[PDB]
């Protein structure tokens, strides 16, 4: 036969017939544990949504990760980009970066430079207007800004603008002197994000020659990753000699970070919920044991090892553990990706879109076997206090 | 007294002593764990509420107007036309710049605020929030800037330094290419909040229309009204007084999301610890099924002295009700300690583990405050017991309804 | 002379199918305020059931409890709880006392339950106290008493109200003559002079000789009827 | 002659010092296989807790109750359990069934403990239950059942497993005479076949008397042994 603590865990469980109260007063366990993993679902793949909208509007505009030379620029010819491949990077295109300060006519303000080889589409070529792509030709200074930073200063299609570099200052007998040029506006581009507050992109070549690079040298490579929550590791990978690895953490890393903070504190904040559903477990037993000592002992009088009533009774535990694990996962689920279509019958909170649902079975894994595991630790104390307990002190 | 204290004696008639005990523990560390949780985060907000009150809104400009196409030939006019708009604290004027601050061969663009001092010290509590200096005897013909203490760091400048300013100062003539540079004297560190100090210069406004080269006007007009909540129609009613020229910014736009998202955290907080006193009024639902099972033969005696139906109900809601009570007042004693002591609490476990909560220039506050409101501990302790006598109603009707010649029989 | 309450015909059956037995039948009782009528009969042989039966604890099969021709049984179980509690007192054989309550709480319970106010009820309780002979051990705990001492403190809790009917289901099986005889007499007064009416079912022969006109309730039967005269 | 069971110096304490009563106390047994042993006694005398340490439940303050060679002290839990399965056989005072499970499944636990195929331990239960006589009420409830059918099964469950040693502390307090004397004789029927002992506690000296072979034991001693041959 199976063996035997299955089968009496299993059949307490159920039964009682006679008045359908005692069962719901068993599951209660198990209805709260639901509760509490089907809020930590839910709010966990709201909170992801959320945090997947940001990073394809904040990380999803700017170079995801950055390889560059140890001392000065990098020269195409050492490292090509056949020869730069990785793990996890899906495209890799060179690229030149910088801090820069604008001055128009009427304001100032600082801005972050893109210098790009016009035949390569960027992520934001489909949001560029009034704007042919190829257009941006070395040397005549073709820079597309931002609508917020065109805004801000106020200038437009035909308005020229000095960018200069403090960094890239030289030493002469009237000071030190800032990089300086003029430079033409050839559009807008309009994506709608933080990022177009301060991103301009101009011809790859000018770019090198505005730092005051030897010609023909680029700032470095740019790699898009599939996954860039992950670039810590990444940052762990071996690389190609004489290079250094630079990654978005320098400048959006902190708010990211604080996003991330801020998810496991309501990480904790509900989970506490189910650590509460874990001590309702150990009252349950306590009433069980209770209810059952006067028939446990005629168990022990049969040949049930202590280590099997202990089994008998964590079987049980586990048994209410995984129903309410799965049923609230399952719940969690089907009330996840659908939550968009339920909520306008109701008042909304939001205005404008509903609400981003994005849903990682990762996490609904982890959820499960932390469940899983606080169930059992909840049922462990009561069986053991039942197995050691002596017969003759249970019946007097 | 009252009839009730039955049931008392059942709280007091407690035998079998070991692991029948530990449940009544398990069921006050749940709610205890909840609400001196929940408590916490109240209080956490309130603070936050609190903070945010004194610390931003009380420093920024509540109301802006600015003209569309020049600078004002009637700013007097229209202040003075708006000062006695209803519902309506003050009003002043500021000219708005934008330059290059360089030091120490740093440089920083930075926005720039020309204000009059004697009004500025009305129109908001700015000066009361420097760390040290003459924020009284800030004025005119001095080329003296107040820089906030971010940009001061990261500049690396210090008090009595030399800076120079560069505008562009565009002219229809040839003048606009080669902005104009200036040198300075800074004065004073502002230190108001993570966000706020890195953008904020402060300059004379006399001395601010001197640089310019511009004539006796100014930039924009900034208000302060009494009520802040409702600036946006009060804003836009005081720019429906004067010319139609103005264009009216309200701060509510930039920073009601901070009050929004204050009582969103609120109800989250406030749901799931209903949820938490839920799964507790479970457990309490759980042991009066065992009191009732255990003293079946005590409520039969009670019912043959010729009790009623509903006096036995009675007695298991005040039981049900009493254990409710006594977690609440066990998890509301630490609730009213922590709160207190919280920040200190906070700034242990900050040092305990090597991880900063809320710096870095993302929230507005770096600590984490805290402000007790006593009506919020009175609403989550009647949560509570609400809970609790929710839970103990149904046992209460299912031990009304056995009768005892019923199983005796 | 009876008027107050009337037994006729009192029948039950109290098992599951196949095995259901009739147990009683034709069951009915002539018991006159003012007279003293005691049951005897055999351990075991069905009368604890009827005699439950005539507290109103469970509702008949057949026969009635008829009060001056007003039903129990159309009338609501809260009406029962009045009955139970100020016009008749009821006796289990078992002690069925209260662990938790002192003496004073114990024996004033139905007061209590009488929802009167406390100076009345408690002067009522230290009445019944001192006519018991207990004072000396007042507000200690009743569980570590000897037995015959918790059974008359259930005997004087039935008796506070001074309910018209007191059915008292062998109140002197657990207790020694020394204190039976005591009661006999105080029961005597009570029943002479404020006139309860008593119906109390005793086995052994010698103490159910002990009443005056005496019935024998056999095996669900009324069989045995001995008068004086 | 006695080789199974072997009883040494017995003696028992469960509390603090003083107040400790010697229930047991040098108390040794001669238990013979094929014999019938009874005890008779009072309630109260020392009948129990006697009794159930032979079944190695508990562990005496001093002496030890070998089986074949193994003393309890040495031996393991797992062991002890494998001879409350295989070799001794008891009965409670109570009935003490299970009522999550129904009558066929219940007294065909320790089989299924035994942890054999099916299809011998349900052949072996039908048998049991023909010996019974309850082939109607096979998989009724046990709540929907009376006492002396459902004492009876547990007597049943007991013996299925064939114990060598059939332990019973009063079992028949629920059963009546007519139905005594068909188990007696199922008894007696195992005894002639199987030749299991039967150690049988009663209060009534008629059947401890019709043993074999009898001790008595009045305040914890061992005062009267007679045996037929």
């Amino acid at each position: 036969y199976q063996p035997v603590a299955l089968f009496i865990g299993l059949r307490y469980m159920r039964g009682r017939a006679a008045d359908r109260f005692g069962r719901f007063v068993s599951w209660l366990s198990t209805i709260g544990i639901t509760l509490g993993v089907m809020a930590l679902v839910t709010v966990l793949s709201v909170m992801n949504g959320f945090e997947r909208e940001l990073q394809n509007n904040i990380l999803g505009l700017m170079p995801q990760a950055i390889l560059s030379s140890e001392h000065g620029s990098l020269n195409p010819q050492q490292l090509p980009e056949t020869a730069v491949k990785l793990d996890g990077v899906n495209r890799v295109a060179p690229i030149t970066t910088g801090d820069v300060v604008l001055q128009s006519a009427r304001s100032v303000a600082v801005g972050v430079m893109l210098g790009i080889d016009p035949a390569q589409k960027d992520p934001l070529t489909p949001y560029l207007v009034n704007v042919k792509q190829t257009d941006l030709e070395p040397g005549k200074y073709n820079v597309i800004l931002g609508e917020q930073l065109a805004s801000q200063l106020g200038v437009n299609r035909g308005d020229q603008i000095r960018v200069m570099v403090p960094s890239a200052s030289q030493f002469t007998p009237m000071g030190r002197i800032p990089s300086q040029r003029l430079f033409n506006v050839i559009g807008t581009f309009a994506a709608n994000s933080e990022v177009d507050g301060y991103e301009m992109l101009v011809n790859i070549e000018d770019a090198s020659r505005l730092m005051r690079y030897p010609a023909g040298n680029i700032t470095g490579w740019r790699l898009w990753l599939d996954e860039p929550l992950k670039v810590d590791s990444l940052s762990q990978q071996k690389l190609p000699e004489g290079s250094k690895w630079q990654d978005w953490r320098d400048r959006k890393g902190e708010l990211f970070q604080a996003v991330r903070m801020e998810k496991n504190m309501m990480g904790l904040l509900l989970s506490l919920i189910v650590a509460v559903a874990a001590f309702n477990i150990i009252t349950s037993l306590g009433l069980m044991v209770m209810e059952k000592q006067g028939e446990v002992a005629i168990l022990q009088t049969q040949g049930l090892t202590p280590r099997q009533i202990m089994m008998v009774f964590m079987v049980q535990g586990a048994s209410a553990g995984i129903i309410g694990a799965i049923l609230g996962a399952a719940l969690g689920a089907l009330l996840a990706s659908q939550l968009n279509n339920l909520m306008p019958i109701i008042g909304v909170l939001l205005d404008g879109a509903a609400l981003p649902v994005a849903i990682e079975p990762l996490q609904v894994i982890v959820i499960a076997l932390v469940a899983m595991a606080i169930a059992l630790l909840s049922t462990l104390y009561p069986s053991w206090r039942a197995a050691a307990t002596q017969p003759a002190e249970a019946l007097r | 007294p009252l009839s009730l204290l039955i049931g008392l004696r059942f709280s007091r008639g407690r035998r079998r002593g070991g692991m029948v005990s530990l449940i009544s523990v398990i069921s006050t560390i749940g709610i205890a764990l909840g609400v001196a949780v929940l408590i916490v985060g109240l209080s956490a907000m309130n603070g936050f509420e609190r903070e945010l009150n004194n610390r931003i809104l009380a420093v920024v400009p509540h109301g802006e107007i600015e003209a569309v196409d020049q600078p004002w030939t009637n700013w007097q006019e229209a202040l003075d036309h708006v000062q006695k708009v209803p519902g309506i604290a003050a009003a002043a004027p500021y000219i708005n710049f934008t330059g290059l601050v360089e030091s120490g061969a740093n440089l920083r663009a930075i926005q720039v605020k020309g204000v009059n001092p004697q009004q500025e010290q009305r129109l908001s509590a700015l000066p009361s929030f420097v760390q040290g200096d003459a924020w009284r005897n800030f004025k005119a013909g001095e080329q003296q800037i107040i820089i906030g203490k971010g940009v001061a760091d990261a500049l690396k400048v210090k008090q009595g330094d030399w800076v120079s300013i560069m505008i562009p100062n565009s002219n229809p003539e040839h003048k606009l290419m080669q902005p104009k540079r200036v040198r300075l004297h800074v004065a004073g560190i502002l230190q108001l909040s993570g966000q706020l100090d890195h953008s904020f210069a402060m300059i004379p406004l006399a001395d601010a229309q001197q640089y310019l080269d511009m004539g006796s006007s100014v930039s924009g007009i900034a208000l302060k009204m009494t009520d802040v909540f409702n600036a946006n129609k009060l804003v836009r009613d005081a720019g429906e007084v004067t010319n139609s020229y103005v264009y009216i910014k309200s701060w509510i736009g930039t920073y009601g999301y901070m009050y929004r998202d204050i009582q969103m955290i609120r109800a989250i907080m406030y749901l799931a610890m209903v949820l938490v006193i839920g799964v507790a009024c479970f457990n309490i639902v759980s042991t009066l099924v065992m009191a009732v099972k255990d003293k079946s033969g005590d409520i039969a005696v009670l019912r043959t002295l010729g009790a009623k139906d509903g006096l036995i109900r009675a007695i298991f809601v005040w039981y049900g009700l009493l254990a409710g009570l006594f977690g609440s007042l066990c998890g509301v004693i630490i609730g009213v300690v922590v709160s207190l002591q919280l920040t200190p609490i906070i700034e242990w476990i900050e040092k305990l583990i090597g991880h900063q909560f809320l710096s870095s220039d993302i929230y507005f506050i770096d600590f984490l405050p805290s402000e007790l409101h006593w009506l919020d501990v009175f609403y989550v302790l009647v949560t509570a017991l609400l809970l609790s006598l929710l839970a103990s109603w149904y046992p209460a009707r299912r031990a009304s309804n056995i009768d005892p010649a019923r199983v005796l029989s | 002379n009876k008027i107050l309450l009337q037994c006729d015909n009192l029948c039950k059956r109290y098992q599951e199918g196949s095995v259901q037995t009739d147990v009683l039948h034709n069951v009915s009782f002539s018991v006159g305020e003012g007279e003293m009528m005691a049951i005897v009969g055999s351990s075991g042989s069905g009368k604890s059931t009827l005699l439950h039966l005539l507290g109103g604890l469970d509702t008949p099969t057949s026969g009635d409890v008829i009060f001056n021709g007003q039903p129990m049984s159309k009338l609501s179980s809260a009406a029962k709880a009045e009955l139970r509690n100020q016009k008749l007192g009821f006796i289990y054989q078992f002690h069925h006392l209260l662990p938790d309550f002192t003496a004073l709480e114990n024996v004033a319970m139905p007061l209590l339950i009488g929802k009167k106010k406390p100076a009345e009820i408690n002067s009522r309780a230290l009445e019944m106290l001192k006519a018991v002979g207990l004072d000396h051990r007042a507000n200690h705990r009743p569980s570590e008493l000897s037995g015959g001492e918790r059974q008359r403190v259930a005997i004087a809790r039935a008796l506070v109200n001074n309910p018209r009917l007191v059915l008292a289901d062998e109140p002197t099986g657990n207790l020694d003559a020394r204190n039976a005889d005591s009661i006999f007499q105080l029961l005597g007064e009570l029943n002479r002079l404020q006139g309860t009416a008593f119906l109390v079912v005793t086995h052994d022969l010698q103490l159910a000789k002990r009443m005056s006109r005496q019935l024998e309730m056999r095996d669900g039967r009324l069989t045995a009827e001995l008068s004086l005269m």
